RNA sequence: CUUGAGUGCAGAAGAGGAAAGUGGAAUUCCAUGUGUAGCGGUGAAAUGCGCAGAGAUAUGGAGGAACACCAGUGGCGAAGGCGACUUUCUGGUCUGUAACUGACGCUGAUGUGCGAAAGCGUGGGGAUCAAACAGGAUUAGAUACCCUGGUAGUCCACGCCGUAAACGAUGAGUGCUAAGUGUUAGGGGGUUUCCCGCCCCUUAGUGCUGCAGCUAACGCAUUAAGCACUCCGCCUGGGGAGUACGACCGCAAGGUUGAAACUCAAAGGAAUUGACGGGGACCCGCACAAGCGGUGGAGCAUGUGGUUUAAUUCGAAGCAACGCGAAGAACCUUACCAAAUCUUGACAUCCUUUGACAACUCUAGAGAUAGAGCCUUCCCCUUCGGGGGACAAAGUGACAGGUGGUGCAUGGUUGUCGUCAGCUCGUGUCGUGAGAUGUUGGGUUAAGUCCCGCAACGAGCGCAACCCUUAAGCUUAGUUGCCAUCAUUAAGUUGGGCACUCUAAGUUGACUGCCGGUGACAAACCGGAGGAAGGUGGGGAUGACGUCAAAUCAUCAUGCCCCUUAUGAUUUGGGCUACACACGUGCUACAAUGGACAAUACAAAGGGCAGCGAAACCGCGAGGUCAAGCAAAUCCCAUAAAGUUGUUCUCAGUUCGGAUUGUAGUCUGCAACUCGACUACAUGAAGCUGGAAUCGCUAGUAAUCGUAGAUCAGCAUGCUACGGUGAAUACGU
């Protein structure tokens, strides 16, 4: 994933939290092809701190935002929601007869 | 897609050029020769609310004729102003100029008059909405098949963009055989663009 | 929805050497593939010297299915073949075998794949076996 | 006093209860026989059972449970509940009669008793089933679903507990208020030769549909949620909370009664619109499928990231950034950096002073530029001046300028879902109201395509159509184009002809149009004829309402802010391209379907003015000399490659391979070191079809081989356009 950040320079402490996030989800399944992380300071001028994400999926992906206060409260609210955009899916139940 | 003015999509067919001369592959000295006459225009904008012009060059002459709706001011009472504009136009066309207005009829239907005037009712301190409401008003009365009127930017001098279009009469437009005269108009006075993009339908 | 058909063959006025040569027919380059099939007919027509259809057309009687399968949970069908994709199957492990022997000629591997063949051995033969073992074994669940 | 209530008289039905007593199937087990190797269960397996003979089959025995079909929106019950049969006891209900009493009635706090299943105790019995529980499997994980078993209990009596969605979410009783239709127990009348057949009326219960009326709306509507009366109980925002304390009951579990502190400005009901579904019905789609060909594996390029840096310039990124902006970074460009630099400034207008506006060198400078020499030198008008196109340097203050910021201040412009088939309104109706109607039901089309039916009718945008190209012919005209009859040249070269092809503009043509069939005859669909082309012939253009606060202040313009001897502007050089690395995209190899070499056939399109440079000449070639022709149907650019004919190589890391590095050169540029391409010589890296995963494509398509054009001094593995060759698959959804 392009960790990119619009104006805000992505410092190693940055990196080490966000991957470090992702990590948690070996719990299903990773098999970790992508990720991307789009931040970005857009001011309103009370002026954000905006979370774009994106996940790439086995035969599918699932993108996540949301915006907050600061990076971190938009790393961690970003958080469970795409657990629940990913889980469930599957199973799905066997047939036919006849 | 996502649109286009038709009149790109019906030139070719069903009008003239918008500026005419011998084809020669002398275009960058030509082309660029014509608009300096199509700058200069704008300073009888303010004083003709012309439409439009198109210029043709005969063999070694000028001529262009200007769609006007205003005769008697462009041609003064006796010419006291065509001529000194022969001469400052061929002053800087470095070539003569026959020049001959083409007076508007209809009168006042055109979309490009009509453009600027909302416009600038709009630029004198003005609810929008109304001006298109007596817009259209006159404009099924002196006979047109189909209009809409449409504006963009920070209306009423306020917070941010929106826009508006009041259609009425039926305008066939992703037709081919429609010959109408889009137009466009460009005036702001404290906040921002305000541009307007009208619609007609007259004739085929 | 059509399947575009080829005329006859003009090389001993059969037809399917044309829907062969141009499975032969890679790059669009026909006439290398023409050129290295009719040498293929000079060759097992030398080799134990015989007609042209005695070795082909026994040898694509020896490997031609007649029963094939298919998916549909995931239940695989025994199923009755169209003769168009009989054929077609046939000639496609036959040259999709062709190559697969591992060798220096142009015809050779082709001439012994259908002199083989004619004697109901070799790999098509055996992928003729192997899906009639997937059929008849598979009979029961998905039939 | 009887019309209320009740007793009587004669009738009727009933899974009404309690105790008792028999009967049969069916499971489980056991004994016995037969008899061999699996049974059982699962989404798929295993747990389990099986050689000690299972399961199956068959006879018999055991004993506990619950009592099949009948069974019904059927009945009975006050409520819970009540379904094998028979017996004993017993209550209750409805009908009709009425002679008896003679208002004795309704409700009912307190109070009192009944009361699902679960559960507790004293015992008993204990087949099946199964909490708990043990185990397997599943799961990222599974104490759970799922499988294997198994206890309590389920069961009887006796006691206790006293709750429930105990629901008609509707308190008891009395009485009136439209219909129609059924089912149950009766009664009465008629008909029928006898009503068993049937009709009519009535009571009671029981369901269904529906006026009035009510209703917030859903909806109830003679079994009212209507109309009124009498009696009881219950509610006062939600949470905290039916909770705590207290009191009574209970063996206990727990129950009954039942608050506040503080907190929130909402909580909630009915219905509408839109969305969503791990919902359904239908339909289309390289979405599947069936095939073919690729990425990812090696080397190269390119953009980006990441790294770096004095600078390695700004932005753009999921599909919809990553061969994009930028369709050409040696200087220029360049935005970035260094230095040398200027300040009404690089440049622009105005006011003032003049003026035709300055070429060639010298000095220094790296140039910028100065120092000078120097020739820019009122040219049109002028009556003596002035006016004036255009000027000098200076002043002049506005100002200039900002690639300084804000694409969420905007306009403009553009991608997107989507070339999908939908999207709105005027009028009227409906409805408290939002809102619906039209736009729905049936068919049909690729499509809101049409037709039918329809409180809807009409109109709009949208599709098609209209236009461009393409396939056939007719005409018009014949050069630079063609040679058919010819004669003729090396050569359509010359004569001649425009006949042919060709050539650009108006013609005719395909429109379910003609027919046949299928079809609510209509809509249409299937088939057939002809026709060059049959089902909108193929493609192109056109991209609805609109979503993405999509993108762009760096196209241009611009709201606002900021700067102004600099956040502006000038010059020489650097840099925008560095690399341990990664992402995307493309290119080239991993070879005999082939590599090396010789001879030979075939296009389309398009460029050209001082550009296209014919032949000849030089050269290993890049290129260098010369110079015919030509603003093009001409001449030139420019010769097609794949292929065809052969020869050889004969399966090696090979004549594969073609990166690497050096040497020697050509072109352009003032200048090819950071940073141009190409030619000759050598050197010969990795790499034998790429792993999981992953991408496109339905016919001239894919795939492959060529060609030109722009961008240009120089320069495309890129883009655009042109052709050559040229298949496999498409069942079905």
């Amino acid at each position: 994933f392009e960790i990119h950040g619009d104006n805000l320079t992505i410092t190693d402490a940055i990196r080490n939290y966000i991957e470090e996030k992702i990590g948690k989800l070996e719990r299903y399944f990773n098999d970790v092809p992508n990720a991307v992380a789009h931040v970005k300071v857009k001011t309103y001028s009370n002026s954000a701190t905006k979370i774009e994400v994106t996940i790439p999926l086995k035969n599918v992906t699932l993108r996540a935002e949301e915006r907050n206060d600061d990076l971190y409260a938009g790393i961690d609210l970003i958080n469970n929601k795409l657990e629940r955009q990913v889980r469930k899916y599957k199973t799905r139940i066997n047939r036919k007869s006849r | 897609g996502q649109k286009i003015n038709p009149i790109g999509l019906r030139v070719g067919i069903i009008r003239d050029w918008e500026a005419k001369w011998y084809a020669e592959k002398d275009f960058a000295s030509l082309l660029h020769e014509d608009l300096k006459i199509r700058k200069f225009i704008d300073n009888e904008l303010k004083e003709a609310s012309v439409s439009h012009v198109e210029i043709e060059r005969a063999a070694n002459r000028i001529n262009i004729a200007i769609h006007t709706g205003k005769p008697g001011m462009v041609i003064g009472k006796g010419g006291s102003e065509i001529e000194k504009l022969r001469n400052k136009l061929n002053a800087l066309t470095d070539k003569k100029v026959h020049i001959n207005v083409i007076e508007i009829k209809k009168v006042d239907l055109d979309a490009r008059l009509v453009a600027e005037n909302i416009a600038r009712q709009l630029e004198n301190r003005a609810s929008f909405r109304r001006v298109q409401k007596q817009a259209i008003t006159r404009a099924m009365k002196l006979g047109a098949k189909g209009i809409k009127t449409q504006v963009s930017g920070r209306l009423g001098g306020a917070d941010i963009a929106r826009a508006e279009q009041y259609s009425e009469g039926t305008v066939p437009l992703h037709t081919l055989r429609a010959d109408i005269d889009y137009a466009h108009a460009e005036a702001d006075t404290t906040y921002g663009k305000l541009g307007v993009k009208v619609w007609i339908y007259r004739g085929e | 929805v059509p399947k575009r058909d080829v005329l006859p063959d003009p090389i001993h006025n059969s037809k399917l050497v044309t829907k062969l040569i141009n499975k032969i027919m890679l790059d669009g380059k026909r006439g290398t593939a023409q050129r290295i099939l009719y040498s293929a007919f000079d060759l097992v027509e030398q080799r134990s010297g015989r007609d042209a259809l005695e070795v082909f057309e026994e040898a694509i009687n020896n490997i031609m299915p007649v029963l094939e399968v298919k998916a549909r949970s995931n239940y695989q069908v025994p199923v009755e073949v169209r003769p168009e994709r009989r054929t077609t199957l046939g000639l496609r492990w036959l040259v999709n075998y062709a190559r697969l022997r591992g060798e220096k000629t142009m015809e050779d591997r082709l001439a012994n794949e259908i002199l083989d063949a004619a004697n109901n051995t070799g790999g098509a033969v055996k992928k003729r076996e192997d899906t009639h073992k997937m059929a008849e074994a598979n009979k029961a669940f998905a039939h």
